[PDB]
């Protein structure tokens, strides 16, 4: 966490060379913005999209490598297997995405930044390729699981039409700091949500949780808003939803300030929905954003197999239980610029170059076992969908080990994890070739993986028997409703072994000190 | 390392030699309409008019010399212009011939919401190129489109381009073929005056809608003068 | 909503596509058309058929995967969206929707609506970066950039790397998209010491693709999901302008790999 | 957002405006004197440069053609001109009113130290403005300070300028109305001469003093020959 | 328009020497308004153009003087100060001397500013 804080400055330096449009103030210096629950200003942003030119940043440097040719890009190819020779990551097996080809990579060292397995819950504020394909392989091969249970969530997320949509649009979390949050009283209501008098709208959040007033955290707010949809409100299209309404902050504020404050949010709703929140009230609903859990990595982002470094949300590293704003990036970022080209270096450094080609019996083996994977997805034949099974998997998971997780939920789970697994090796539909552009092949192989990592997932939860950040228990809670941690046995962090046995992963605690910043 | 002769090299360099060489042509064609405004004046003055472009700075210059300097210009600012506009025509071709429905079909359905600057560009561009070669064989040399007996050549110092002006316009194909090339020309313009603005990086978001209403202004005119020309002289306006 | 699709369906590169007619029964007006084209790929994989083929990541209109020519127009019919951005409600019950892939010889076709936009990369592999290396960076507040420079190089920066621009070009350029990233870079003054020499490199690196020219029609500005301006091509020219008149020369192009 | 007519907006603009406005009125006084001075070469130079005024550039362009946009360009810079002096007269009477001792006087004892050019400029302008239209009526038209047979108007090609000053500066009343005009109108020169250098902003230490030299050597030269016409016409050495 | 704690070095911008002296002339303004008192229309162009020059003649002011120049025009308008014609008595009783110099580079940046089309804000209403 120091080295993250401390290489920060250097992230923003080499931002702002690469040519990151940055805000900046009319006398020519850089602005400063703070976030939601932060007391400094201390955000360095583009206008609303901050991270796309950061990743420009990053890929105009990348591409000033290729044409350089110190790199070597290959899109639309997915690693599908990691190969490991001698006791140490020494390739990858990857599948092209258009020609289906399945190509041995070698290489001295291996870097993992697949990012994050927030998909796993079927409903996600995440991309829709992305997956932990990458990071349950290396597992499988001998790298440790740590934390994999801390999940982060998005209190305001755009909630979904229907049961074909998987991806929640993430909305900015500061629209709650002017909004009151609602379902109507009655169970079902056919009236207009701003035709619902006052002494009607069940304004939960408010009649519930006095403290914290309109300013819940957004893990007691959301656990409010899932059981709330959960016990049926139909609110929204399919029932999950609340009203996040805005007709009172609009009576007080000049709606003019509230347009220069959340303009951009109202016209992408208004897209996104056809409903203009100026008059009615928006519908939010949570979903899992970001995984502080990933593959544990030491302080040479390095895992526990020699030569594999993990970077980015694909390992545990800083953020512990909850990651706070701008940390995800500013994570990527160091980790990318200045702190593993030192480690890596430091690795190689002490083993020969070269010495493992793509003939030796390790890659066929992966390359065997990546075929035959594939052959028996494709030939289940089976008559549910891979987004089926994705679905069922993601339901079971945001309602057992979702924001809300309790020990008798976690073995429900436990159980029923096995069987969603048997039933979509045994009964999936992927149609297709092999080698043909089969995104249904692309989204099976994830989904298997998936399955996999779930139980994990659930195991991890069900273990730690504390509260902390985004893992919650509902047993270790204060009464306020807040985590309650456990530090005199739980202050550690768990990486898990792949034991051969999907229900008995290998627990390894590494003990937690603090010589600074005493926890409270 | 060649100077501005790496216009040539890139395909917004060869964009640049049109607007450049459009200019040229832009100015040579408003001020041709406004030489042949004298036809209306009467056969007197536009002869003078037509003496005088040959006889341009004589206390100074030699006959015929600035008018050569001139054709020399626009011959080399129309070369210049074919050229490139072949160049790019021929680029912008090979970019849609692998992915496309047919050879006449890009998409099977492309609603296109800036204009048509595409086909009127360079369909009018053939025709003013055809029109051209034809217009200097038809009243510059008089050996194309006439009787015998009908087309006085310049004779000295004295000059009949009112009567062949009045004796070219007499066919109606003639005329057709004017006022045809005349509407494509007036679409050249309406576009190519300020797209040679904005091909040489000389416009903004506050002179777009003044750019847009000098190019509809320059071409209005140009138009309405090369129609009325012809019309007058075949309606018997012009006799 | 009771909706006609004519779908490209292409099943390779070398194989000749063609239109094939989908109707949907039943469509939700909230429902999204990327969503929509995934209902209709599970009525296809439980019918047996070969699902529709397109690209998408974020469905955000961000990233920029998301390539689909909707009754004519990029992106569909609303402007300033991305096809993941275009919801069903801005069609209407018993309307017929051709859906098709980017048309361009620089962008070719791998699957049913699936585009490899690689010339895209190759143009800014060919200089439209900033040649800085890691760790050499000064500090962040030691160049000052005005707010309103910032803003139109911010303006610029938004763009998407869609391809929505070549594909609505009559002439498939990618204009609009070089010029983005011209614009971005010479606005700022960590992109001026080899601005000149990129913008060359660029347009020559658009040329070598196999992109069109450039003859201002302005369908780019209009199917833009990122509404960049023409501003952008007009920076550009000026940015190519002053180069020639500097004698830049363009590098050797960046070969696909 | 509005591009160059922003300067509409600002008083500095204004300035600005009235300081182009000048440099054309400054060009046109300049060049008009040049021309009236051929009086003195007599009728037959002075008829020939009038006709020869109309017929400029005729091989290429119609009659009065280059005159009638010199005509509105002169138009167009005087009413600029007096819009934007007008308004800054106003603008600097309203920063005056509040405090000040009378409606005649701001201080008790105001000492100048850099001239008085505001009260010549100002006076010196509505003089100019109505010399301006007495003129147009009494030279270019003839309808006032004529007695009835004296006015050759041009008919064709002929014109008869130099009778008409000839019989023009006659009444003792319109040459001593003339020499206030130009009076008034050497120190606008003088000052203005300077000033729209000093507006523009094309001026500093360095140049300063060649500035003003070259004010006054305009000054001088417009005032000249300005008062020498319409006194040689009165006194008989032009007749 | 830089707030405390985001200056750069000190040294990190080069001021030539004629620049900084220059500036320092324009800057040394005591804000007597015995400009606006001996000019012949009230006018505080003295004023305005020692604070336009002094700003503009240093890089930090670069960023925003083109704005800032018809801002500060617009706001003289505003107030009630009269038009500049040149006269010159301001710098003849000005205490420091201010030359004339600061108003022709207030109208060259004047017109600079309006061949960029930049639009004055609206104008700073007294409390
Ligand atoms: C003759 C050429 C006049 C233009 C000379 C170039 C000036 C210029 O700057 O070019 C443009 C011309 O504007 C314009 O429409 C001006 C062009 C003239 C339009 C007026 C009608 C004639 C305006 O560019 P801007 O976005 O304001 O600034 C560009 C800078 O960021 C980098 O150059
Ligand atoms: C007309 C030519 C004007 C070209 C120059 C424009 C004005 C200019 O720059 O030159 C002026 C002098 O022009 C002048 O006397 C120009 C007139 C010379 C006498 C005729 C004064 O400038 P300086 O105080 O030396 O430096 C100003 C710089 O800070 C530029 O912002
Ligand atoms: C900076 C370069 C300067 C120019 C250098 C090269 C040009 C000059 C040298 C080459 C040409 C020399 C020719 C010299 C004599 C030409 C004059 C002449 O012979 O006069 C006759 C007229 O001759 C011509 O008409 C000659 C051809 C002139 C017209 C050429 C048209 C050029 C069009 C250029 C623009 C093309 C389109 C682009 C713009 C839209 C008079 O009539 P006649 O005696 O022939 O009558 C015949 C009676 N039976
Ligand atoms: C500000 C400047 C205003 C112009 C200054 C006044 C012009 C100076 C000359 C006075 C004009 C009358 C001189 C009479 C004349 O032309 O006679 C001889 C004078 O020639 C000279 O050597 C003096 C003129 C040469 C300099 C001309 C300067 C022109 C400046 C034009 C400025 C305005 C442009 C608009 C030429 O011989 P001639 O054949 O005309 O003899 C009399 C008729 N047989
Ligand atoms: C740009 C568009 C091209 C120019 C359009 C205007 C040109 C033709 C104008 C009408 C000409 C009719 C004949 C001349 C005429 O009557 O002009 C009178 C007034 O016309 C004007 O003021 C015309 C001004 C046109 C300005 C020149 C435009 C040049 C365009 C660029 C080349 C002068 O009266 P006058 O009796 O002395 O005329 C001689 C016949 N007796
Ligand atoms: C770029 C714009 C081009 C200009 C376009 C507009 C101008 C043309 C259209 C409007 C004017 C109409 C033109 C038609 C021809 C008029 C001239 C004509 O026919 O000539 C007569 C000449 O008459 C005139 O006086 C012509 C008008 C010129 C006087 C106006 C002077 C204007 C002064 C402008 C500057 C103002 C002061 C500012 C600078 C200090 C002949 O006199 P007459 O024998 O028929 O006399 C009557 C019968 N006895
Ligand atoms: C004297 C007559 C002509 C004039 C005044 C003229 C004027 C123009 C102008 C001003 C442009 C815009 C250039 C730019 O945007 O940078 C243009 C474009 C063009 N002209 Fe011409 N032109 C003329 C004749 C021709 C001829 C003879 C041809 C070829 C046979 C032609 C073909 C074109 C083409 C193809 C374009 C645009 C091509 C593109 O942008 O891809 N024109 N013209
Ligand atoms: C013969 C035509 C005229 C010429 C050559 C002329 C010339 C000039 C010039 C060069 C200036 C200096 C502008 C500047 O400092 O930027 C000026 C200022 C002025 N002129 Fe004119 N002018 C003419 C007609 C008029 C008329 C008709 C009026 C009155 C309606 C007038 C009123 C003024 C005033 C009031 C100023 C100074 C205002 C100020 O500096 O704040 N002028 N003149
Ligand atoms: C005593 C000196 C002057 C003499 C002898 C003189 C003589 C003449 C004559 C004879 C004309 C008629 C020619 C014509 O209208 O085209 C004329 C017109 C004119 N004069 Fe003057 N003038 C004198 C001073 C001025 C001054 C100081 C101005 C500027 C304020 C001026 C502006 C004009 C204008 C605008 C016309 C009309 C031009 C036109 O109609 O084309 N004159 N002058
Ligand atoms: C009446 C005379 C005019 C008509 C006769 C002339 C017509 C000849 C042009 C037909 C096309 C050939 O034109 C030729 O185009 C090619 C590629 O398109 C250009 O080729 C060059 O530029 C292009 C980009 O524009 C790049 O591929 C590369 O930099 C280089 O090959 C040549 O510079 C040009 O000479
Ligand atoms: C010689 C005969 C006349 C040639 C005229 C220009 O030549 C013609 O230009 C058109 C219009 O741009 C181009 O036509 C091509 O591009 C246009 C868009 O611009 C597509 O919509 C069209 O489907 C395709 O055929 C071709 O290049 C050529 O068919
Ligand atoms: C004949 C020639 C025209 C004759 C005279 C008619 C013109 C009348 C001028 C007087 C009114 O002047 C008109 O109003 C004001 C002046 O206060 C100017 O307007 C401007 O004034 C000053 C700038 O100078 C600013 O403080 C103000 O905010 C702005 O509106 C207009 O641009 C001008 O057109
Ligand atoms: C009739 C118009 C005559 C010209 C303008 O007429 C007059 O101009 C003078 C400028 O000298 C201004 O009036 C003047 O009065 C005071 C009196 O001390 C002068 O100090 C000051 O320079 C000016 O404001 C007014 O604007 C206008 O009353
Ligand atoms: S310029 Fe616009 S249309 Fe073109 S790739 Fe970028 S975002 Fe897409
Ligand atoms: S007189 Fe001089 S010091 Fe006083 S306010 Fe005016 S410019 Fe400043
Ligand atoms: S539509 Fe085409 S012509 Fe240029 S401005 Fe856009 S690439
Ligand atoms: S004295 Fe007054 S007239 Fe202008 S130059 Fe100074 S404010
Ligand atoms: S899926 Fe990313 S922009 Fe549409």
């Amino acid at each position: 966490v120091y080295r993250l804080a401390q290489v920060s400055v250097n992230i923003i330096d080499q931002c702002v060379a690469q040519g990151v449009p940055f805000a900046r103030e009319y006398g020519g210096l850089l602005d400063n913005r703070s976030f939601g629950g932060a007391q400094v200003a201390r955000t360095f942003y583009a206008r609303g999209q901050t991270g796309q030119q950061l990743l420009l940043g990053a890929y105009q440097a990348l591409s000033r490598q290729i044409a350089a040719g110190t790199v070597k890009m290959f899109p639309r190819t997915e690693m599908l297997d990691l190969v490991v020779v001698d006791g140490r990551a020494r390739g990858i097996i990857t599948r092209d995405m258009v020609t289906g080809k399945i190509t041995r990579y070698a290489a001295d060292a291996v870097v993992l930044a697949t990012g994050g397995y927030g998909n796993v819950f079927y409903l996600s504020t995440n991309a829709k390729g992305c997956n932990a394909t990458a990071i349950w392989r290396a597992h499988r091969r001998g790298a440790f699981f740590g934390n994999p249970c801390f999940t982060q969530i998005h209190p305001t997320c755009i909630p979904v039409s229907g049961e074909y949509q998987s991806k929640l649009t993430l909305m900015s979390e500061s629209l709650r700091n002017d909004g009151r949050i609602w379902v109507p009283k009655k169970k079902g209501d056919t009236r207009r949500p701003q035709d619902i008098p006052e002494s009607e709208r069940d304004y939960y959040l408010e009649e519930r949780y006095p403290s914290f007033g309109n300013l819940v955290p957004r893990d007691i707010a959301s656990r409010a808003a899932k059981q709330v949809c959960d016990e049926g409100r139909g609110v929204g299209p399919g029932g999950l939803g609340v009203y996040l309404d805005f007709a009172d902050a609009i009576k007080r504020l000049g709606r003019q300030k509230i347009a220069e404050r959340y303009g951009n949010l109202f016209d992408m709703y208004k897209q996104i929905t056809g409903e203009d929140p100026y008059e009615t009230p928006m519908r939010i609903y949570p979903a899992v954003h970001y995984t502080m859990g990933g593959l544990w990595v030491d302080y040479n982002l390095q895992s526990t197999i020699p030569g594999l470094f993990v970077i980015g949300e694909a390992n545990f590293s800083d953020h512990g239980a909850n990651r706070l704003g701008a940390s995800a990036l500013m994570q990527g970022l160091a980790d990318g610029y200045f702190i593993l080209p030192y480690t890596i270096a430091n690795f190689l450094a002490q083993v020969k170059p070269g010495g493992v080609s793509i003939d030796r019996p390790e890659f066929a083996e992966a390359e065997a076992e990546i075929n035959q994977r594939i052959q028996r997805l494709l030939s289940i034949r089976g008559k549910r969908t891979v987004d089926s099974f994705h679905r069922e998997l993601g339901k079971l998971m945001w309602d057992k080990c979702g924001m809300a997780r309790n020990a008798a939920g976690l073995r429900e789970a436990l159980q029923r994890i096995p069987e969603i697994r048997a039933e979509f090796w045994e009964n999936v539909n992927v149609p297709g070739e092999a080698n043909d552009l089969n995104q249904a092949l692309e989204k099976a192989g994830r989904v298997a993986d998936f399955l996999e990592l779930a139980e994990l997932m659930c195991l991890d939860a069900l273990h730690r028997e504390e509260s902390c950040g985004g893992h919650f228990r509902e047993e270790y809670q204060t009464p306020d409703g807040e985590a309650l941690r456990n530090d005199e046995q739980f202050s550690y962090v768990a990486a898990w072994e792949f034991t051969g046995d999907l229900a008995k992963p290998r627990l390894h605690k590494e003990p937690l000190v603090f010589e600074y910043v005493k926890p409270t | 390392m060649t100077g501005v002769l790496t216009l040539t090299r890139t395909s917004v360099g060869k964009k640049v030699i049109m607007a450049l060489t459009g200019f040229v042509l832009v100015g040579f064609v408003v001020f041709h309409m406004y030489g042949n405004l004298k036809m209306y004046q009467g056969p007197e003055v536009y002869n003078a008019y037509a003496a005088g472009l040959r006889e341009l700075g004589y206390p100074i210059f030699g006959h015929e010399h600035l008018l050569w300097i001139a054709r020399f210009i626009l011959l080399a600012s129309v070369f210049l212009h074919i050229w490139a506009a072949t160049s790019l025509t021929l680029q912008s071709r090979r970019s849609l011939q692998a992915s496309s429905i047919s050879t006449v079909r890009r998409y099977g359905q492309h609603k296109r919401q800036s204009g048509y600057a595409d086909y009127t560009m360079r369909f009018g561009g053939v025709l003013i190129f055809f029109f051209i070669i034809y217009h200097i064989l038809h009243l510059t040399f008089g050996v194309v489109g006439y009787e015998p007996g009908q087309f006085i050549h310049p004779h000295g110092d004295v000059y009949e381009t009112y009567n062949n002006v009045v004796y070219g316009f007499q066919n109606p194909l003639i005329v057709g073929f004017y006022l045809l090339t005349m509407v494509f020309l007036a679409l050249h313009l309406y576009h190519g005056v300020w797209s040679m603005f904005q091909t040489l990086g000389w416009n903004n978001r506050t002179y777009d809608r003044l750019l847009r209403g000098l190019a509809i202004v320059v071409a209005a005119a140009v138009f309405i003068g090369n129609i009325s020309f012809p019309l007058a002289v075949y309606f018997g306006f012009v006799a | 909503m009771k909706i006609t699709l004519k779908i490209w369906r292409q099943k390779n590169r070398n194989t000749p596509g063609e239109f094939k007619t989908y109707v949907m029964d039943n469509v939700n007006p909230d429902m999204s058309f990327l969503e929509m084209l995934d209902v209709l790929n599970e009525d296809l994989m439980s019918r047996g058929e070969e699902p529709v083929a397109f690209d998408h990541d974020c469905r955000e209109g961000i990233c920029g995967m998301c390539s689909l020519m909707i009754n004519g127009v990029a992106h569909g019919p609303k402007n300033a969206i991305t096809t993941c951005q275009l919801h069903m409600r801005s069609f209407k019950d018993g309307d017929t929707i051709t859906v098709e892939p980017w048309r361009a010889s620089a962008f070719p076709i791998l699957k049913d609506l699936v585009v490899d936009r690689s010339a895209f990369d190759r143009i800014i592999q060919a200089g439209g970066y900033i040649s800085v290396s890691t760790g050499s960076a000064p500090d962040a507040n030691t160049i000052p950039v005005s707010k309103v420079a910032a803003d139109r190089a911010m303006d610029a920066a938004a763009c998407i790397g869609c391809g929505a621009c070549v594909a609505a070009c009559p002439n498939g350029s990618a204009m609009l998209f070089t010029a983005a990233k011209v614009t971005h870079l010479a606005l700022l003054p960590q992109g001026q010491p080899e601005r000149y020499q990129r913008v060359v490199n660029m347009v020559a690196q658009a040329d070598f693709e196999g992109f069109g020219n450039c003859t201002n029609i302005g369908e780019c500005a209009a199917v833009c999901p990122k509404e960049i301006s023409l501003e952008t091509i007009a920076q550009l020219n000026r940015d190519l302008v002053m180069a020639a008149l500097r004698g830049i020369e363009p590098n050797t192009p960046i070969v696909p790999a």
